[PDB]
C-alpha cells in the first residue's frame, strides 16, 4: 500500500485507445518488492512535472503473478508518459493524438 | 512459478494437420501475447505470429498465412497450433513464447518430423566401464541409444540428481533409423553401490525407457 | 518485409574480453520513443533466452556485462567478462511492426586452455541379438577436432558424433560388428591424437 515500487517495469501489450478518452496501459512487474504502488507519472514535453489524469481504481502491484493494468486520461497532444524509478525507467512517448 | 509446456513430439505423414499446444504455469493465458516461432537444422528460429486470448485476435508473417493458425483456451490455459497440408520438410521444432517486449518464458521445443515412414523406438543398451578406475577426478561409463525415426530422445540420468555433469551426444543416420549414445562421469566413490540409471524417452512413440547399466 | 543484419557471422572469443555483436535492421523500430530491439542466447538443445529487452536494459537475473547499445534502427550486444559460460548464437528480434521476426543470430565460440583428452572405452554390453557395441567417447577436450583410429586386434563400422562446447569438447565414436567377426578377434584400442590409448580384452 505505502513506498512505490523500486524495481524495473515492463509493458507487456497494446496501449489501447479506449474510445471514451483513455489510454489502458497493461504492464508487468518485475522488482525487489512485490506488494508495491505503481510509480506512474506522466509529464509534458518539457518537465514542468505534470500532465494527464489517472482514470484507473487508484492501483497497485500486488504480483509478478500479475499484470497491472493501468487507465488514463490523456491529453488530446503531444506528451510523455513514465512509469518507475530512476534506473530502468518506463518512458513512453505517447506524444500523439 | 512461471514458465510453458509444449507438447509432446509427433511425427506426421506428409498432407497431414497436426495440433500442437503450449500451457501455463503460475500465470493466465489471457495474461499477455503468445507466440509460435519456428526453427530447422540450422536455420535459427521464425516468429510465425502472436495471438490475444483477450481479444482473440492473432496476426502472422504473411508466408506462414496459408500454414499455422493458432489458437488459445482459457478453460485450459494453453495456446495450441494448428499447422496443415505439411510438406516433406515443413519440420522443425515448432516453439512458444511468452511477452511483446523480449520473449522471456519459453517452453520445451516441440519437433515435429513430415515423414512416411513410421516410428520406431530405440534399442537403449547400458555400457559397464571395464578396468578403469583411475580417474584424477571422476569416474566415467554410459549408455548407448540406437535406432529411431523422428530424431526426438530426452536422456537423462538417475532421472536427473547430482553432478549431472554428463555429456549427450548428437545422432547420427547411417540408414532411417538414427542413433545417439550417452556419458555420465559420476563421482568415483559414487558407483558400484549407490545404484546408476540411463533414462530414454522417444516422445514421437510415447516410449519412455529407464536402464541397468550394472557393475561389470 | 523488414529485415535484420546480425554481423560477426561466427566468432572466437578470449576467455576475459569484450564479446561484441551486432544487428542492423532496415526499417525503424523506434514505437513508443523507445526503440524496440531485443535479445537472444540459445544454447545446444535448449529454447532461446532474452538479454536485453528494450535495448540497452537487463533482464529479470543475468549477469552484469550483457548490454545493449543502439539507435531507431541499428543495434549491438555486449560481453566484457567472456566466460566459460557463454556458448550459444545469439538473437535479435524486433517487435514494433508485425514482422516481430529475428535476424540470423552469431556463433559465439570461447577458447580455452588447450585440451588433456580424457578417454572411456567400453565393450559391448552383458550381444544375444546383432552384433558388436564398442564405444569409446572422448571427454573434455578444447581443440573443436581430434580423430581417432579403432585399431581391431574398420570403416565399414565407424560412427563418431560430436559435443557442444560445454559440459571443452568431448567426441564419441562406435564399431558396431557383427557377432562373428567381433568374436573372430581379441583386442580393441580407441587411438587418439603423441598416441594415447585405452585398450580392453573381450575377456577380462
Amino acid at each position: 500500500s505505502y513506498s512505490m515500487c523500486t524495481g524495473k517495469f515492463k509493458v507487456v501489450k497494446e496501449i489501447a485507445e479506449t474510445q471514451h478518452g483513455t489510454i489502458v496501459i497493461r504492464v508487468q512487474y518485475e522488482g525487489d518488492g512485490s506488494p508495491c504502488k505503481i510509480p506512474f507519472e506522466i509529464m509534458d514535453l518539457e518537465k514542468r512535472h505534470v500532465l494527464g489524469r489517472l482514470i484507473t481504481v487508484n492501483p497497485i502491484v500486488t504480483e509478478k503473478d500479475s499484470p497491472v493494468n493501468i487507465e488514463a486520461e490523456p491529453p488530446f497532444g503531444d506528451s510523455y508518459i513514465i512509469i518507475g524509478v530512476e534506473p530502468g525507467q518506463l518512458k513512453l512517448n505517447w506524444f500523439k493524438k | 512459478e512461471v514458465q510453458l509446456q509444449q507438447s509432446g513430439a509427433e511425427l506426421v505423414k506428409p498432407g497431414a494437420s497436426v495440433k500442437l499446444s503450449c500451457t501455463a504455469s503460475g500465470f493466465n493465458i489471457k495474461d499477455t501475447y503468445m507466440h509460435w516461432v519456428k526453427q530447422r537444422p540450422e536455420q535459427g528460429l521464425e516468429w510465425i505470429g502472436r495471438i490475444d486470448p483477450a481479444n482473440g485476435y492473432s496476426k502472422y508473417d504473411p508466408k506462414f498465412q496459408g500454414k499455422a493458425t493458432i489458437t488459445a483456451d482459457t478453460s485450459s490455459n494453453a495456446a495450441y497450433l494448428q499447422l496443415s497440408s505439411l510438406t516433406s520438410e515443413d519440420t522443425a521444432v515448432y516453439f512458444c513464447a511468452r511477452d511483446y517486449e523480449g520473449f522471456a518464458y519459453w517452453g520445451q521445443g516441440t519437433l515435429v518430423t513430415v515423414s512416411s515412414a513410421k516410428t520406431t523406438p530405440p534399442s537403449v543398451y547400458p555400457l559397464a566401464p571395464g578396468a578403469a578406475a583411475a580417474t584424477s577426478s571422476s569416474v566415467t561409463l554410459g549408455c548407448l541409444v540406437k535406432g529411431y525415426f523422428p530424431e526426438p530422445v530426452t536422456l537423462t540420468w538417475n532421472s536427473g540428481s547430482l553432478s549431472s555433469g554428463v555429456h549427450t551426444f548428437p545422432a547420427v543416420l547411417q540408414s532411417d533409423l538414427y542413433t545417439l549414445s550417452s556419458s555420465v562421469t559420476v563421482t568415483s566413490s559414487t558407483w558400484p553401490s549407490q545404484t546408476i540409471t540411463c533414462n530414454v524417452a522417444h516422445p514421437a512413440s510415447s516410449t519412455k525407457v529407464d536402464k541397468k547399466i550394472e557393475p561389470r | 518485409d523488414i529485415v535484420l543484419t546480425q554481423s560477426p557471422a561466427s566468432l572466437a572469443v578470449s576467455l576475459g574480453q569484450r564479446a561484441t555483436i551486432s544487428c542492423r535492421a532496415s526499417e525503424s523500430v523506434v514505437r513508443y520513443g523507445n526503440s524496440f530491439m531485443h535479445w537472444y542466447q540459445q544454447k545446444p538443445g535448449q529454447p532461446p533466452k532474452l538479454l536485453i529487452y528494450r535495448a540497452s536494459s537487463l533482464e529479470s537475473g543475468i549477469p552484469t556485462r550483457f548490454s545493449g547499445s543502439g539507435s531507431r534502427t541499428d543495434f549491438t550486444l555486449t560481453i566484457n567478462p567472456v566466460e566459460a559460460d557463454d556458448v550459444a548464437t545469439y538473437y535479435c528480434q524486433q517487435t514494433n511492426v508485425d514482422p516481430w521476426a529475428f535476424g540470423g543470430g552469431t556463433k559465439l565460440e570461447i577458447k580455452r586452455a588447450d585440451a588433456a583428452p580424457t578417454v572411456s572405452i567400453f565393450p559391448p554390453s552383458s550381444l544375444t541379438s546383432g552384433g558388436a557395441s564398442v564405444v569409446c567417447f572422448l571427454n573434455n577436450f578444447y581443440p573443436k577436432d581430434i580423430n581417432v583410429k579403432w585399431k581391431i586386434d574398420r570403416q565399414n563400422g565407424v560412427l563418431n558424433s560430436w559435443t557442444d562446447q560445454d559440459s571443452t569438447y568431448s567426441m564419441s565414436s562406435t564399431l558396431t560388428l557383427t557377432k562373428d567377426e567381433y568374436e573372430r578377434h581379441n583386442s580393441y584400442t580407441c587411438e587418439a591424437t603423441s598416441p594415447i590409448v585405452k585398450s580392453f580384452n573381450r575377456n577380462e
